[PDB]
DNA sequence: CAAGTACTTTTTCCGGT
RNA sequence: AGGA
DNA sequence: AGTACTTG
């Protein structure tokens, strides 16, 4: 159905699985010569660049957290706490 | 006829395009793929309306390749001809078999037999014409046709038409 | 590799199970399938317009498919068909067919009970098709008469007509592939003593099922769109293509046909006899003969291992491989080829312990690293490095095996006349050797643990064994009395992350199985750590300085 | 990949009925009267008379030329050449269909000005005729109520002959003297 | 080597969704079939070159999709069909929940 | 509920008899699974494998062909929600890494 | 409620669903000697109001299928006289959390 | 079978444990909503000993000249004497501790104190002690309000379930119960001052780290807890192979099979 | 009706009759 | 027939 | 070595 931003009840924290999937996706993208939203401070590994993008919180992705009924909450990698 | 229709193409963007000029490359890929297109289901997709308000939505990243898939929701001018539709057009082709009529994006071919009997072919004219006691149907001439049936054919739609009944024929 | 197709890519969301209507089989079919002969255009080696390819899939590997012009690796097979002379039971459905007959009128095709019986409308209520059919059967099996009129939903004095036909129902019993019933009869109130004993034909059960009401069969587990009862009886048979039953073609002049290809020809032969036998001089019994043989072949094709003992044995005594046999557990399609699979980018050797390896690394023998490849994309960040590994080639350690182009076509650096001058372009892929620090999945079978498969850092080393840190020994349950282990190389930037970010050895240290560390100091190090730490134990400067320099993180203090 | 619509039918296994399309106002599944805009709301069928459609496309490409030049920052015989120029500027060129269409509409339109197409759209959308008939009445020039009731046979019982003749008379006045 | 049933479990246990996919697809079996959107079967006569598609028996020349499945699953489905069962594959839902 | 209590107690005792320690939650979950149906659902082909999960999922243990035959007869619909169904289909299973979706937001992309 | 010593004739048993909307319950005296609800292993079951169930399902985004089930013949479902569809809230002590709330729908 | 029976079970984004049919198995994973690796055996002090020993450990009476906190324990010690308003707070505190103690004895019938719970409090305090160089001689700069209310606030922040409704909120309260019994027991006023000797600075740090640790300790929606449970029972069973009642592998076999005709049926009266 | 019967999943992954 |  | 099933 798609749950509104006010009314979102899932964790404000990013899941171990979310973080891994984001780093993977961005590494795969950077590696496919996608634009990088961070200064590569001499960086060359797309995974190492992905960590830097997630650290500077400059990853233009969104996690769609599906619920067992089918509904979902959308969360920006920007808004997700990284205590991981 | 000539309708305005709400349609939605799915586009698949390669990661190297995830720059700020994204919505722009997308809106264009839609226009490349969709405008000029001819489908049986919707007819000729002619002109994509309201460029400024084309809906890109959030695009899902497909797991193994980094590409993202977007459902580009849009609105366009279409042309889906029907049997029984009365159309006006200009003649183009003309032979012993009949004459073809250009109607917007599509041609309609009128059979020698789908015309009144009085109209006879004339090979010895420039360009080859169809002659009646009153009328002379030829290349640049304007004609009102009734579409008898159409054939959905790849990048086009073609139809067989009549000028035999009342109020049809030369204009 | 498969070629570009303009068809939209999508994923399977639902699997809609069902049965084939004969009409569908005929419709989907690319040919029927008249001659049991496989090919030889009268000895002339080329496929026949009769069995395997009267427009089906392709053989030869040379020479493309007729109907899709694709050829071998692209062409899924194409189905054909065999219009059976007489109907036959599907081996699988035999008991459901029986149970349905036991529930319905063997004459009018109406349910033996209805909305009028209390227990029946009670059973009809059940939402679960499987559980409701179970209930319907147990009530209806008993009812041995189709009722014309029954007591009304108010009083027994006035009885309402439910639906016609009075006929006594047979007491059906199976005699392996045949349904034979026993009608109680009536004769002067008595009979039975001695009831009517006659076998129920496929064709009669078909006609009763054909007459079962949509509402009626739908009250049984059935579905008017995907699975009608009549479809449990086979009329027109789908002939699977070569990809399903490939000919293991030894030499150039030798067939090597599949078991399925032979059993199909048996069916054809059994069918042809029956057809001519009835069309021609019909010696009445000689037909029920050839019919029962056709039933047998169509039975043993789908399932050879039937209760009713006679196994269809190949001329050699060895029995025929049924289709059911192909799908049966551990080894065979499901558990054998789908749940588990043999895989590329995998290596296996003897393991040995190394105190000089870090907990999270794995000693990878050079030879293994020079075989296992990772497909790296040509990017500006790596362009120069990759250009050098390609230059190095397949036999230098930091080297490459292939260069994959934009074109999709694979360059072999082992033979390509251009293996030297190979100018790399962004977006190409270089299949480079496995290198120090690449994450790899390490595993020791059994594999009863989350920790029996952990990700390690490559460490290319000499000698032919995989080297592992000693503390990592416990989660794997490994020892070095000759144990071997498996290595798996991820081919994606995405899968590599999964491994480093989730299954890495250090992540696995504390285990949820018992909420405590699953790795610790073991053997030599445990034995020596006690000895080193006694009150009695003092060390002189000379050694103290070496004991220090050895800690790679020592403050220099 | 090809285009899809707002109609969400689930033809599960059951293929057909492929019903014919006519002057029984029996158009496709797609060109049905009860349509649905992407906002989900039920909206009615939009059929355009040549004159109306000529303006729509012209308008669209005009504003597309605006957006293109914005993103590049950091007399019927004459209307024909004017249009052929705008097409070089906005459309992919490869679209021979649009050039052919615009030439056709430019040469076949009855109502040249926006205000003219306005009054046509008002006068007609009061009859209660299905947007297809309302378009054909606007795009085919008719004199007898018979001429119209013949070429648009669906009209047959829908309007009065005299009422249709009043309407045909107003449309004839509205014809922009090219 | 065999990435077996048990090994599949450890992968499921880790939550390595893509790594499991990769082992079972790209690193083994993986194949491309064309399926009909009306009867969810591999019926399609994909003459991918002349860009012709077709599913005679549905007369469908439009509603066709390409899917990526293990060749052994292509096999399983053809085997299930030879035995009269229909494993119809659909790229959209109809049940919700 | 006392069934769950007894069942757990007994399970725990087999584990603790060896001297081993398995954290509550693992045994709790097994016991909870056998329970939820309202009775004592055994961990056998004729027990759990006869529940209403996916036809393909169920055929992947013990009754294979027999299960699939029944699916075709009763026109069963596989949800494709189970792990095993995606494993068969060569699809990214809704497990860990696949339990949610990933999308590009154009707004944030043009913001950076 | 009808508390009987040894048996109830199948003649008399046919008159139990005879008077709806009113309801009847049979009970063997021998079973009633000990109150099972008093046992160590027996947690607090609580019958929910039609509005409470409505909320439980809304709050957990459930269909009635999805909840754990209690059999209509369960000693505790008998003690409380649970009817088909009626939901029980079970409150057990936890070595994990100290207090754990489960739910069971009636069969 | 254990694997095949539990394969499709995982923790969803509503902290709920469900199968491939979305049926609820457990309302919250392991009844507490905690990831197993983040748990450690911890002694619940409150649980045992004499009612007398408890009183000495937890009781603070600012209205009694003998049972106040000596002005050596904290700075306010002098001015805290006979303060009736504060004494209300310590009475709430004490009565809550006694409630806990009775409840714990209901759960752990045999008085077993050692239970695995998340957040090792003993370490946080130990670490605060070296981090801040705690002087076991000097008086603390803590208020009775600073401790009593401080603990009371942290409790509202140990979040497992997030929903804005009574149903979900009670689930949260319930799931967090036992942990808070430990929290209140290890963080009582008398204890913090007399035993730990913390400063306001150190106490604030202890409090933030409990919060932080607790949040890190919750299960991650995605966890295939079914397979994990199967393997976590299965693996040990393989390692036990590779009144004298049937036990080990064969009794486990008896169990999973729900075997009717069991080998050694026995009643304990 | 019961006894005694067949099947079945009956641990995993790695030279050649 | 062998291997952990 | 067990379980529903099957056949006497
Ligand atoms: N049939 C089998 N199937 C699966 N794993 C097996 C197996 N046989 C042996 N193993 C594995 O190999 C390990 C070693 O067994 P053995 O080679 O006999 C030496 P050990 O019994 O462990 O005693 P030791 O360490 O004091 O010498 C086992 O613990 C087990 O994991
Ligand atoms: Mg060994
Ligand atoms: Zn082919
Ligand atoms: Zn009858
Ligand atoms: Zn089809």
């Amino acid at each position: 159905k798609a749950i509104p931003k006010d009314q979102r009840a899932t964790t404000p924290y990013m899941t171990k699985y979310e973080r891994a999937r984001i780093l993977g996706t961005r590494a795969l993208q950077i590696s496919m010569n996608a634009p990088v939203f961070v200064d590569l401070e001499g960086e060359t590994d797309p995974l190492r660049i992905a960590m830097k993008e997630l650290a500077e919180k400059k990853i233009p992705l969104v996690i769609r957290r599906y619920l067992p009924d089918g509904s979902f909450e959308d969360w920006s990698v920007e808004e997700l706490i990284v205590d991981l | 006829m000539f309708f305005i229709k709400d349609l939605s193409l799915n586009i698949t963007l390669h990661p190297s395009f995830f720059g700020p000029r994204m919505k722009q490359y997308l809106k264009t890929k839609l226009l490349e793929e969709v405008e000029g297109s001819c489908t049986g289901k919707f007819g000729y997709i002619l002109c994509v309306l309201d460029y400024d308000n084309i809906d890109i939505q959030r695009g899902r990243i497909l797991p193994t390749d980094g590409s993202a898939e977007f459902n580009v929701k849009y609105r366009a001018v279409v042309f889906k001809p029907f049997k029984g539709e009365v159309v006006d057009g200009t003649v183009v082709s003309c032979s012993q078999h009949g004459f073809e009529v250009q109607v917007g994006p599509m041609k309609v071919f009128v059979t020698k037999h789908l015309m009144p009997q009085d109209l006879t072919f004339n090979a010895g004219s420039n360009p080859p014409s169809y002659q009646s006691s009153e009328d002379v149907i030829t290349i640049k001439s304007r004609i009102r046709v009734k579409i008898e049936g159409c054939i959905s054919q790849v990048s086009s739609i073609h139809a067989i038409g009549s000028i035999k009944e009342d109020y049809l024929g030369a204009i | 590799g498969q070629q570009y197709s303009s068809a939209p890519l999508r994923t399977v969301k639902e699997v809609q199970f069902g049965l084939f209507s004969p009409e569908e089989v005929r419709a989907i079919s690319v040919a029927k399938i008249r001659f049991p002969e496989t090919m030889d255009e009268t000895q002339t080696r080329a496929k026949i317009g009769g069995l395997n390819d009267p427009r089906l899939g392709s053989i030869d590997r040379n020479l493309k498919c007729q109907t899709c012009q694709e050829g071998m690796n692209e062409c899924p097979g194409h189905f054909g068909h065999i219009d059976l002379a007489k109907p036959v039971f599907h081996v699988g459905f035999i008991a459901k067919i029986k149970k349905v007959c036991e529930c319905v009128c063997m004459h009018c095709g109406k349910l033996l009970l209805d909305e009028h019986n209390e227990l029946m409308r009670q059973a009809l209520a059940i939402k679960d098709s499987k559980k409701r059919f179970a209930a319907i059967w147990t009530l209806c099996k008993t009812k041995m008469v189709c009722e014309t009129d029954v007591p009304s939903e108010d009083d027994p004095t006035q009885l309402v007509s439910r639906g016609g036909c009075g006929n006594t129902q047979p007491t059906i019993r199976k005699d392996g592939l045949k349904l034979v019933g026993s009608w109680k009869k009536d004769r002067a109130t008595g009979d039975a003593d001695e009831p009517e004993l006659r076998v129920l034909s496929t064709e009669e059960i078909l006609n009763i099922f054909k007459h079962i009401s949509v509402k009626d069969f739908t009250s049984l587990g059935f579905n008017e769109v995907f699975s009608r009862p009549e479809w449990m009886i086979l009329t027109c048979l789908p002939v699977p293509p070569p990809p399903v039953r490939p000919s293991i073609s030894f030499n150039e002049s030798q067939r090597g046909e599949d078991d399925l290809t032979f059993k199909l020809a048996d069916i054809l032969k059994a069918n042809i006899s029956l057809e001519t036998l009835e069309h021609n001089g019909a010696p009445h019994h000689a037909i029920e003969e050839a019919e029962s043989l056709l039933q047998f072949h169509v039975a043993t094709y789908m399932d050879n291992d039937i209760a009713g003992q006679p196994q269809a044995l190949q001329k050699s005594g060895r029995p025929v491989k049924s289709i059911r046999a192909r799908l049966k557990g551990k080894e065979g399609r499901i558990r054998g080829n789908l749940m588990g699979k043999r895989v590329d980018f995998s290596a296996r050797t003897v393991i040995s312990g190394d105190p000089n390896l870090e907990l999270d690394q794995v000693g990878v023998p050079k030879s293994i690293a020079k075989t296992l490849t990772y497909p790296e994309v040509v990017t500006p960040y790596n362009i120069d490095r990759l250009t050098q590994l390609v230059r190095n080639g397949p036999n230098e350690h930091p080297g490459a095996k292939y260069v994959i182009r934009d074109s999709g076509d694979r360059i072999d650096l082992r033979y390509s006349k251009r293996a030297g001058d190979i100018q790399l372009q962004y977006g190409w892929k270089v299949e480079r050797h496995i290198m120090d620090n690449d994450p790899v999945l390490f595993n020791r079978q059994p594999s009863l643990h989350k920790m029996s498969m952990m990700a390690h850092r490559v460490k290319v080393i000499p000698y032919s064994t995989f080297r592992l840190n000693l503390s990592v020994t416990s989660p794997y349950n490994a020892d070095f009395d000759g144990d071997e282990m498996n290595l798996h190389v991820p081919q994606s930037e995405e899968t590599r992350a999964e491994l480093s970010q989730l299954c890495a050895v250090p992540l696995q240290i504390v285990s949820p199985q018992s909420n405590k560390p699953c790795m610790g100091i073991v053997q030599d190090t445990l034995c020596g750590i006690r000895k080193l730490t006694l009150r009695d134990t003092f060390i002189e400067l000379d050694q103290v300085l070496n004991m220090l320099y050895w800690v790679p993180d020592w403050d220099g203090v | 990949v090809s285009t899809s619509t707002f109609q969400t039918r689930r033809r599960r296994l059951k293929k057909v009925e492929e019903e014919e399309n006519a002057a029984t106002l029996q158009l496709g599944q797609e060109f049905q009267l009860k349509q649905i805009n992407h906002q989900g709301e039920e909206e009615e069928l939009i059929a355009l008379n040549l004159s109306e459609a000529r303006l729509v496309i012209k308008e669209a490409l005009v504003e597309r030329r605006r957006a293109f030049k914005r993103s590049q920052k950091k007399t019927r015989e004459k209307e024909l050449e004017s249009i052929d120029v705008l097409l070089e500027q906005t459309t992919g060129g490869n679209n021979k269909d649009l050039k052919n269409t615009m030439q056709y509409l430019t040469n076949f339109s009855r109502f040249r000005d926006q205000e003219t197409v306005g009054a046509v759209i008002q006068l007609l959308k009061s009859t209660g005729l299905h947007p297809f008939e309302v378009a054909q009445l606007g795009s085919l020039a008719c004199d007898t109520a018979d001429e119209a009731k013949t070429l648009i046979p669906s009209l047959n019982n829908k309007i009065s002959d005299d009422e249709l003749e009043r309407i045909l008379k107003e449309l004839s006045n509205l014809e922009t003297l090219y | 080597l065999r990435f077996g049933e048990m090994e599949r479990d450890c992968m499921i246990a880790h939550g390595a969704a893509s790594f499991l996919k990769e082992r079972l697809m790209e690193a083994s079996d993986a194949f491309r079939v064309h399926i009909c959107g009306i009867c969810g079967l591999m019926t399609v006569i994909a003459k991918l070159n002349h860009n012709q598609f077709e599913c005679k028996g549905c007369d469908n020349k439009i509603d066709i999709y390409q899917i990526h499945i293990p060749y052994a699953a292509k096999l399983l489905f053809q085997e299930l069909m030879a035995m009269n069962i229909t494993p119809r594959l659909y790229t959209d839902r109809s049940r919700d929940f | 509920e006392a069934g769950r209590a007894a069942l757990y107690k007994e399970v725990y005792n087999v584990i603790a008899s060896d001297g081993s320690y398995v954290n509550y939650r693992h045994m709790a979950l097994l016991v909870d699974v056998m329970t939820t149906q309202g009775g004592l659902t055994s961990v056998t082909r004729h027990g759990f494998n006869r529940s209403n999960t996916g036809a393909l999922m169920r055929c992947s243990f013990e009754e294979t062909v027999e299960i699939l035959f029944e699916a075709g007869a009763s026109a069963e619909l596989d949800d494709c929600r189970g792990v095993s169904e995606n494993v068969i289909l060569g699809q990214m299973a809704p497990i860990g890494t696949g339990a949610f979706d990933v999308m590009i937001d154009e707004e944030s992309l043009v913001k950076y | 409620i009808f508390v009987y010593q040894n048996n109830i004739t199948p003649s008399a048993m046919k008159l139990v669903p005879s008077i709806p909307p009113a309801t009847i319950e049979t009970f063997n005296e021998a079973a009633l000697v000990v109150n099972i609800t008093h046992h160590e292993l027996v947690p607090k079951h609580i019958r929910l109001s039609s509005d409470e169930k409505r909320e439980l399902l809304k709050r957990y985004r459930l269909k009635e299928s999805q909840l754990p089930r209690i059999q209509r013949a369960d000693p505790v479902a008998l003690y409380l006289g649970l009817k088909r569809g009626e939901v029980v809230k079970i409150i057990r002590k936890s070595e994990t959390s100290g207090r754990y709330a489960s739910y069971r729908i009636c069969m | 079978r254990l694997v095949k029976a539990l394969e499709d079970i995982m923790v969803h984004y509503d902290n709920t444990t469900r199968n491939s049919l979305g049926n609820v198995i457990q309302f919250i994973y392991g009844e507490d909503g905690m990831d197993a690796a983040h748990i450690e055996k911890q002694s619940l002090d409150t649980i045992g000993g004499s009612d007398a020993a408890f009183e000495k450990r937890y009781r603070v009476d600012l209205l009694n000249t003998d049972h106040t906190l000596d002005p050596s324990l904290l700075e306010s010690g002098s001015e805290i004497l006979g303060d009736l308003k504060l004494q209300v707070l310590l009475d709430e505190e004490y009565k809550q501790l006694v409630k806990d103690r009775k409840f714990l004895r209901e759960v752990f019938v045999d008085g077993e104190a050692n239970w695995p719970l998340p957040v090792n409090i003993r370490r946080i305090i130990q670490n605060a002690q070296q981090t801040f160089h705690i002087d076991h001689t000097k008086p603390s700069d803590l208020t009775i309000k600073d401790i009593v209310l401080g603990v009371k606030d942290l409790q509202e922040n140990l979040l497992v379930l997030r929903g804005k409704n009574e149903i979900i909120q009670n689930a949260q309260r319930d799931a967090v119960t036992l942990f808070c019994c430990l929290l209140r027991s290890r963080l009582a006023t008398r204890r913090v001052l007399q035993e730990y000797r913390l400063t306001k600075q150190a106490f604030d740090w202890v409090l933030s780290n409990i919060e932080a640790q607790f949040l890190r300790s919750v299960v991650h929606p995605g966890e295939m807890v079914g397979v994990l449970a199967a393997q976590s029972i299965g693996e040990p069973a393989t390692q036990m192979t590779l009144k004298k009642v049937t036990s080990g592998v064969p009794r486990l076999k008896e169990i999973l099979n729900v075997a009717k005709n069991m080998k050694t049926p026995s009643l304990t009266v």
